[PDB]
């Protein structure tokens, strides 16, 4: 089905941002593994796998809409040096990506692209569950301290 | 995230509605059990549990949106005295909940809060396709077989 | 059967108490979940479910005694802002419920309503041996290990 | 093989009949479900499925006989407004289908098309021994127990 | 509930579309089976069954909205004579159904009928992601491997 | 039970033709196996087994009717040289045998031999299902070509 | 353990190339799925998963060697329009990446980095098994033709 | 919960008596085992285990009521020389302990300590089931004689 050019452009931009998220989440997961923080590894890895599924769905939607998926471009990665900075960078990226998703859902509704909108709404609920998790982690660092919080991440389960 | 202030107010009104629904379905289920009408007791008790699930989802959404859930406020309960009256009160109240859910879904669409929109769309789908439809079927059955035959099936 | 009028009034006050407990434990469990404190969320949610069970027993007893359960009235909720405050509010409210349960057990003994007495004795046994004791243990643990160690165990 | 032209015309008329039966049983089953009469809904829906099976057999036979199945044409549907009327319309239409099946079985016997004869004999056996008989039983039960007792059994 | 009059009209037009799709997929599946192309027969028959499921959902929604489902009307069927023509006719008709579904989803959004919106969104998701996509893939495969290789895979 | 002489004669003629079918189908199945066309082997072999069951039923019916089954006579076999010719010979034999079955069913009805007629109607439905299969194969050869069609018969399942 | 700067640079360059391979293989797998070529989808997807594991191992090795994994840079993607062009682009990328791996193994041996060398040798054997598969596919297209070859990719198993 | 001082004193006195019962029952069970009377061993041992559970519940209740459990004091033990004397000593101790439990239940009711009263009522039903068993044993000795009664205790089951 020939999709709207604006919808394909928005999907390609959400795809760029999902790929940037995959890369940042995997680098952060492996930086966490390198420090022995295994539960943070596990969370960031499953989140990178999740954005992997999201990018897969966006590529398939852009292909179905007879567009050209743009896997070449990536955004700038925010790689932190320590756990708090990495969590803040992840938070900032989730927030930017949620703003982007909301703009794309608005445009998909304006163009009567309703299955693109359903796709983007699944991506939105997932990204906003991870936003919830990151805010929980920040509150936990504020509550128990960074040393106690990091001690809880040593064991993966 | 920081939710829109109007979206949190509307979510809190929906929460008041769901909690009042829970109370009304609770007392109605137990009034059905007191009368030996165990099938209505079980159906209305499961609907009170579904209202508790909806209220849990709304409270979680209000807290995520950095609002303060209002579980203290309650709407006036309309308790029936006989089976038809309690079914009609449950139907009136499901109608009111569905109307208010539609208003809040429209508001969430205007405020770009799409995720609250799908939470409320799942709530509206339950309200319509789970118990408003069931109540209309029950009242139609009372009209077709009569109240004494209808109540006989509910034991 | 026809229950004593004072026994039904006291059962209805206990019902108001149990329903307010349910609301407070519900919002507190979800405030704990919003903060990543999943162990407190799960404990307080199960306590809200136990309050729902107690309220169901009280409603069934009031209906059996040919009274009208009052599920509309609610006491003022005391919602805390931080973990210690919410635990202390839950403890204050469990203390009030236990005091009121003891008064009603005494009344049921004077009014020869022995079966309401054992229903309320099971309720009082849960209130004391299930969650008042747990809350006192939690506050003592906060005193022993500190709040940051205590909250670390609750994730 | 090359089927007789009259046999293909008669098979196509039987196909129109089966497809109209499918539509009528479909809308009637859903009108029964809308009224809470789930046993009639399920029975009439399974009969719509059997009509779909008969139509599949007829289409396969028309294509094997090198004819063009006509799935576009439809007979006028006779939709009832109440349970007795829908049962009587289903019975009238089963009677018409059985009459038309007998005419086509006679034609297949004259045209030596024996295999179409047994396909239509299986169709006639279903029409008589599966749902004409059931509808006559249902109308007799309505006559014996009354409509309100009959509808009570169908919930 | 009482649905909007325009929403029921649009749901009835969608129902006519789904029923015509069912008929066309039915005769096409059986034309594929007559030619020994069992994989196309099975795929197109399952798509006729999915059209029957969509029509059931639409009829249930029209009856819930207190409308009269129109299962009598049918659109003109476009039956192909060879495999490519039948695939292209199925694709043309899926395109028309998707366009009409989008118009009705827009209408349901304007008329605040959100639940009809999600029913039709599930229908549109099936129409696009289940068989329009499959048909485009099939026509692309015919273009890549040729028609004789493509038909060889369908036996 | 003493059967009608005409019905026993018709059953004996249908038996001759069923035996001829058994022989032709088995020769064709083994010619197909010799060429590595295994799925055609399997079809022609199960068809020869089916005509085997048919001949068994006709022999039992002729014996029950106090007649003498004639297993000595066979009709002329049409053995093809290549797959298409063999399928056409099978088609021609099925068509002749269906005409014969219809004549025999007509005669069995005229003589009120109704269980003979039921027997012959089972044989008719089976022979006419195989007629359907042979016509399907001819349409498939016309659709995919003979080389593609024969390639689909290499593997038995 | 503090690794050699040259070895960390080579590992980072092999990482850039492994990430480029992941992206190209996934785009090609989903272009194949979009065309209904399911077995080609499956192969290209498992190959992208394999290069995913390779990039994971390279990131972990660069982190263990106290280097900074570079997930930001990607090489230019060669995205084909049709199956043969996509397979040729995959071939070219495998060949370039094998040359790179051999240079990195030589350097790792010159610096006595033997576990880096073992890592790179596993990546080399995997990449060169995929090189074997791509050469097999090209020979199969030359043998059976592109239409017959593509017909064999319609079904995933 | 801060309990009444009178209720905590009564619970501590019931605790002293439950501990004395544990000690006397275990000494008697092992005196029975030493004589080969195994079923009497088993009964007296399970009774000592039961008073063990009772003392556990009383300690937990005194602790919940912010009192100090008194495990230091014990009452005087009545240890018999032969089976009848041991059973009479057990009987006397059960009777004294039942009087004590009834006084404590009365006081717990007067102080509106209703869960203390429920605890003490469970202890009362258990102690009074053992009173029933001891009276049964005395009646059995009167009925079958001491030699026949002791012969029935040789085998534990
Ligand atoms: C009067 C002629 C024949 C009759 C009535 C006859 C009947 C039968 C029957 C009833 C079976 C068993 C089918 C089953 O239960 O699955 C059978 C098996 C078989 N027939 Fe014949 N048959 C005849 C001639 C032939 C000829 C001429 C051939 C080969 C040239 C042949 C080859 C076979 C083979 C290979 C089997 C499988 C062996 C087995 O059952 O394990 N038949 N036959
Ligand atoms: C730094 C780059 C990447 C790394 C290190 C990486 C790593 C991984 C790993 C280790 C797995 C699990 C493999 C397994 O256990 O079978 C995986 C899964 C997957 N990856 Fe990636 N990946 C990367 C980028 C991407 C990209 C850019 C895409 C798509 C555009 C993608 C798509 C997928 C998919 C669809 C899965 C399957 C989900 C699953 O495991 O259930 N990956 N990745
Ligand atoms: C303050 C005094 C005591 C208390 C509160 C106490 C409590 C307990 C409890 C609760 C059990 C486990 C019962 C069960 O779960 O089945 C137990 C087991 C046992 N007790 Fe005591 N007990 C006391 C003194 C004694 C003494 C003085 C002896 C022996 C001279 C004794 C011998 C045993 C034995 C042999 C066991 C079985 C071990 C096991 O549980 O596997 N107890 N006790
Ligand atoms: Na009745
Ligand atoms: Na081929």
């Amino acid at each position: 089905m020939k999709g709207h050019p604006k919808v394909v452009g928005q999907l390609n931009r959400v795809l760029t941002c999902e790929l940037t998220a995959i890369n940042q989440y995997f680098l952060h997961a492996r930086m966490f593994k390198h420090w022995g923080l295994e539960k943070l590894n596990h969370v960031e890895y499953k989140k990178s796998i999740e954005d992997m599924k999201h990018a897969d769905k966006l590529i398939e939607r852009v292909l179905f809409l007879e567009g050209l998926p743009n896997l070449q471009q990536l955004e700038k990665l925010r790689i932190g040096e320590h756990a708090q900075e990495m969590l803040d960078c992840d938070l900032a990226m989730v927030q930017e990506q949620l703003t982007l998703l909301r703009d794309a859902i608005t445009l998909c509704e304006a163009e009567q692209d309703y299955v693109s909108r359903d796709l983007l709404e699944d991506i939105l609920e997932d990204e906003e569950e991870h936003l919830d998790w990151l805010e929980s982690q920040r509150e936990l660092i504020g509550l128990t301290g960074i040393q106690n919080y990091l001690q809880s991440q040593i064991s993966e389960s | 995230m920081k939710g829109d202030k109007d979206v949190i107010d509307a979510l809190n009104r929906l929460l008041t509605g769901e909690l009042s629904a829970m109370d009304q379905y609770f007392v109605h289920a137990h009034m059905y059990e007191d009368w030996g009408l165990n099938e209505l007791y079980e159906r209305i008790a499961h609907e009170s549990d579904d209202e508790k699930g909806h209220a849990a989802k709304l409270v979680q959404r209000i807290l995520f949106l950095e609002g303060v859930p209002n579980v203290a406020a309650r709407e006036a309960l309309n308790i029936g005295s006989n089976v038809e009256e309690m079914l009609r009160n449950d139907l009136a109240y499901e109608y009111k909940v569905a109307d208010d859910l539609r208003k809040v879904i429209a508001l969430c669409e205007q405020k770009k809060d799409y995720q609250t929109r799908e939470i409320l769309e799942v709530l509206l789908d339950d309200t319509e396709s789970d118990h408003m439809y069931w109540l209309e079927k029950q009242l139609g059955l009372i009209d077709r077989i009569g109240l004494a035959n209808y109540l006989q099936t509910k034991m």
